């Protein structure tokens, strides 16, 4: 299955030589910028690689949907993470001409009981999901918990 | 400039004051 | 409190003793002087303009360069003396202050530092602790020294067409006639043509 | 100041001094040169044979190259009295 | 390494000149080692002195990058750019550092 | 101490004399070189402040 | 470029070697603006005046730019305010208002 | 010229020729960029340069004339003016605009009186 | 004509002859643009420039005399007569314009 | 680089350069060390020097600039981030911490 | 490096290159004597040794900082820390032991 | 390691060498000497030697660093660890005993 | 204060002065002996063509071994002033 | 110039006070 597609020269060089390193098989799509990888590795590998910084309405909505349902599958790889929520914001073409508008995401993750995310899986999540988005700055991803405690500084 | 950043503290304390209400009034 | 009108006349007229001594030592007198007697040395010619020329002058540079210190002190001590609101001791207190910014930020820290070590100092602190009987001696040697560094520079162009001059008489093979004789007029010709009085003056005022 | 605050600037105002020596004496050793060559040659003995020829190459090189070593030596002194308030720190 | 280019002593300003391009140049290094960012620029301002009265201007510096196709700077980003560049230039007041995007957009 | 201070300025004046000498140039005085050489070890050897140190030494001593 | 400078003779004065750098400097900076994603071409002209001396509060240098667009691509407020900060970062004590920007078609961008 | 024309510097070069090739020079560059504005098919920039004068009451200022010819019936716009002037002024140290003139191939004088 | 002469190789000369090749040069380029507008075949320009000193004594202005040889009736307009006189005033450092004097191939003072 | 460039033979130098070459070698042994530090792949140091006086009261305190470059999701801990503090304010004559700014890859500041 | 770095000593030696190539030796030596401590696989010691002035408002006294690698698990004792400091302030002229920072290979501040 | 070690470095020594040497080579025949005390195997010399400052109101004094390796298991007396004190600060002028340092080999203080 | 010391001091000084002079002194030798004995060999004599490279050579010296005669002469002078105080009678 | 930085701080707060009203008035 698809690790990741659409990426730039460098990240597909990156990511070919981590999972090199990890001895894990991958085939970049041919001139797809696509890397399709062992099914079941899928979402562990794209948290591990977000850890080492690596890389219409209805159908944007949908999409929009697809998204936030596929990020959301994959913060659930976490160890301590029961389930996530995954809310992205992108302000439509931004109609006023002059002001300047930037797309936000909001994440809700449930812990298992008595778990907590370390600053470097928290770190993870929010590249994961600003990578995923484009013009989504890092900054602009908020991490909550189910308590609605604010797990980004 | 400074303006800017003197709303952003303001948004970050009324953003906290409004989770800390939150935390109790969930449960 | 205040002194008797007596003794603020004595010492007023008495104090005006040290005005040579206050514009030596204490003022850019002193740096401006030495380098012009530098540059005659310099120039090959030991008394072309006379020393009464270049001490008038002297005087004027050095009333140029302390004029804002001179406003400041106007300001803070001789306008409220004057105006009878300030006693005679405090407003040379007063006044010495904006003198005493002047003399620290030419001071070298090593003349400081020494003139407090055989001034039995120990915990001295703030910039604005160094008394004036302290920060005077070691004002004047820092004073010396930098009329030294720019007076050895000075010289360096007037040896360079001395050696030049030089190499190229006797090289060609005259030996025996004397180079500086042939060398002066040429030193009166760089000097005359970079305008070395007006570049000089800018120079020796900008050194503060 | 310091040795090298010194040495760099005595290094500066003498190679000057070369570039503005370097014509006249070239030429005068050249001249001297192929005068005392010329004379070895034809076995002439004298000893003043090179004088005048040494004479007129340092007065044709001097009138030719003049205004560059002028010009030359006059930016550098003028280059040293902007940056004398900077050379006592 | 412009710096060592086996090149006979010219001048101090020539001295100076370079030293401001090599600093220039590995400032725009470390800028574009960065994640987000794949080609930076960055232009140096270093302040003359006056004449006859004391004022010591501050240095002012330009930054320019170019980001990875799509991605953006972060804040923090927008934070850390500032303080290396202010650092690396004696005296450097953050403030005096402009930092701009490949479209023109004004980051800081 | 005045005639142990001379020594360092009289020796500058004889190297400066024999440099000169190596090369012909036997009609350059050489008071008009050495001195700014030696106001340039003055300078250089903080002219002042060691004086004034052995000065005080001196009497302390 | 700076290459200009490097590739240079000796016998070149002060007033060539400021010449030369001015020239460089105006080199890199068309350069950098050119790299602006709605610029094809950038040309800038630095006045930068001389020594006081015969003045009294002194002067302040001027610039002008001139930016040639891709088809269409309109520089937006932002990216003008952008252009006028870097070249007056540029250059040593520029007062932004004394940078003027112009189109391909005599339009002025800034003011 | 411009640029261009200070390249094969001879060693004799009077202080007086170095400021007048500037001086050619900047004209060169100037009239270059003003051809490159779309309306105009050639260019000439004449700048006046006077070193300085410590009376006010006798001092004049830099000045400039800038003679455009126009393509076959392109006009120049009021912004259009506006810009040539500006890049002109910039270009020279303490040049103010009002001391620069802009004029087309007829004649006409396309800035102020 | 102007600017080319101003180059010829040439080492036995003066600052005087500098200064008067610059006023030839000059006198030349200007003739050369005026000639360049439309009603304008062929221009002739003096420059009466005088020469300066280095101290406090009588500044003065310099003056400029032009001469036109027009196209067969191609008068010039009032317009065409001002912008000569500003173009030859800017190009003099200190020309007063009403120090300029322009006359037709027919000896009418257009000013 | 560092004392390998500060030895090249060379004698057209000038006490500037001299001075330049220290800071640049000073630079290189630092970001040396500092990726040394298990969890640093690479180091940057940039250090701003000013220029001393021998008199002038006016005082000024030097500034660093580091950037650092983490193993694959190998982040500093606290402790870390002061440690890197501690040695570049050391390594640089009268460094105070405070004008020590560490960087990572992604440009948050440490 | 270090006292050996003092040996091709060609007749230019600036006073300025000579005291930095004595700092130089010194750091070399004392990481040398470091590695000698047992639980010490390498160390790299850095100096900043600057001028003294006078004004006690403004006093930098010298300061060193001292990187460690230890053997795998090989954790350094409280007296051991404590004798590094000692070494390492005695090396150096007037080196108050409170500006000597000692870290390990983690970035793990072992003195304070 | 060694007096006559540094008795030659050909010539050109600025005296700034002629000390450095001079306590390298002090340091040497320290720690030869403390070698040779039985229970010790190897010894290494550090000496800190201020170079006298007139800032400061009096003189600082200097400090030393002893690192000592033992033979297996030789644990050095009390009385050792006073000679070692003793010699380490009679070899060098004006050394309190209280800043010489002595260390083991596993890197706890004796002193 | 014994005449020891003050002929030791004299003797010191005037050794540092020979070692100042030195390499001067002997480059020019060096040079003049080389273009004395190649004048010889070639049969050409003008007494001006050896005056040319000596003049350079000599001024080369300073520039690769002036540094070096520069720190030697403030050393001496530093140590002289200050053993100045000890050496009083 | 500055007058439009303040008019964009002015439309800033506006809009921030516009959606806090609207945060609590939509549920």
């Amino acid at each position: 299955r698809t690790l990741f597609s659409n990426l730039s020269d460098q990240d597909g060089g990156a990511i070919v030589a981590q999972l090199t390193q990890m001895n894990i098989p991958y085939r970049f799509a041919n001139g797809s910028g696509a890397i399709e990888v062992p099914a079941d590795k899928v979402h562990e590998l794209r948290l591990r690689l977000a850890q080492q910084g690596l890389p219409q309405f209805s159908e944007q909505v949908n999409y929009q949907r697809a998204l936030e349902g596929e990020l959301a599958r994959t913060i659930e790889t976490l160890g301590p993470v029961k389930s996530a929520r995954v809310h992205l914001a992108m302000p439509k073409p931004s109609l006023f001409v002059r002001e300047q508008k930037s797309p936000s995401a909001s994440v809700t993750v449930t812990l298992e009981p008595g778990r907590a995310l370390d600053e470097g899986q928290i770190s993870a999540v929010v590249h994961l999901v600003s990578s995923a988005v484009a013009g989504l700055p890092p900054g602009n991803v908020t991490l909550v918990d189910q308590s609605g405690h604010l797990l980004t500084q | 400039d400074l303006n800017d950043a003197q709303l952003k503290f303001a948004n970050d304390v009324e953003s906290r004051i409004q989770r800390r209400i939150e935390a109790i009034l969930s449960p | 409190q205040s002194w008797s009108l007596s003794v603020q006349t004595l010492v007023f007229i008495t104090s005006l003793t040290f005005l040579p001594a206050i514009l030596l030592m204490m003022t850019s007198f002193t740096r401006i002087i030495i380098v012009f007697g530098l540059l005659r040395n310099a120039l090959g010619t030991p008394s072309a303009p006379p020393n009464q020329v270049l001490l008038g002058l002297a005087l004027f540079l050095t009333f140029f360069i302390m004029s804002p210190v001179i406003d400041k002190i106007y300001v803070d001590a001789y306008q409220p003396f004057s105006e009878q609101k300030i006693s005679m001791q405090e407003a040379l207190d007063k006044g010495a202050q904006p003198l005493r910014a002047f003399m620290l930020r030419q001071t070298r820290e090593a003349d400081l530092a020494l003139f407090a070590r055989l001034a039995n100092s120990g915990p001295l602190q703030g910039p604005e602790a160094v008394p004036m009987r302290i920060l005077l001696p070691a004002y004047v040697t820092s004073e010396l020294k930098t009329a030294f560094q720019i007076g050895f520079t000075i010289f360096i162009p007037f040896l360079i067409i001395d050696l030049v001059i030089a190499s190229v008489l006797m090289a060609l093979g005259m030996m025996m006639v004397p180079p500086a004789t042939i060398a002066l007029p040429f030193k009166l010709m760089l000097f005359v043509l970079v305008d070395g009085w007006q570049l000089l003056m800018g120079s020796l005022a900008q050194s503060f | 100041m310091t040795p090298e605050s010194v040495m760099m600037m005595g290094t500066e105002a003498m190679k000057v001094a070369l570039a503005l020596a370097a014509p006249l004496l070239l030429v005068a050793l050249i001249t001297g040169l192929i005068i005392s060559i010329l004379q070895a040659a034809t076995q002439i003995n004298e000893m003043t044979l090179s004088f005048i020829p040494k004479i007129v190459a340092v007065f044709i090189a001097i009138i030719v190259a003049g205004p560059w070593m002028l010009n030359l030596l006059l930016d550098y002194v003028r280059t040293l009295f902007s940056n004398l308030p900077y050379i006592i720190g | 390494e412009l710096l060592d280019q086996e090149k006979f002593g010219i001048s101090q300003f020539s001295e100076q000149v370079n030293y401001q391009r090599a600093l220039e140049g590995e400032l725009a290094r470390t800028i574009e080692t960065l994640g987000p960012v794949k080609s930076a620029r960055v232009h140096l301002a270093m302040p003359k002195p006056s004449l006859f009265v004391r004022e010591q201007k501050s240095p002012s510096a330009s930054v320019t990058v170019t980001l990875e196709p799509g991605r953006a700077l972060d804040e923090g980003q927008i934070s850390a750019v500032v303080h290396l560049v202010s650092s690396a230039v004696a005296g450097l007041p953050p403030g005096n550092v402009t930092l701009v995007d490949q479209s023109g957009h004004l980051l800081t | 101490i005045g005639f142990t201070i001379f020594i360092p300025f009289l020796i500058i004046d004889l190297v400066i004399a024999s440099v000169l000498m190596a090369l012909g140039m036997m009609m350059v005085p050489p008071a008009t070189i050495a001195l700014p050489f030696k106001l340039m070890l003055f300078v250089l050897v903080d002219g002042w402040q060691l004086l004034m140190g052995s000065l005080a030494q001196s009497f302390y001593s």
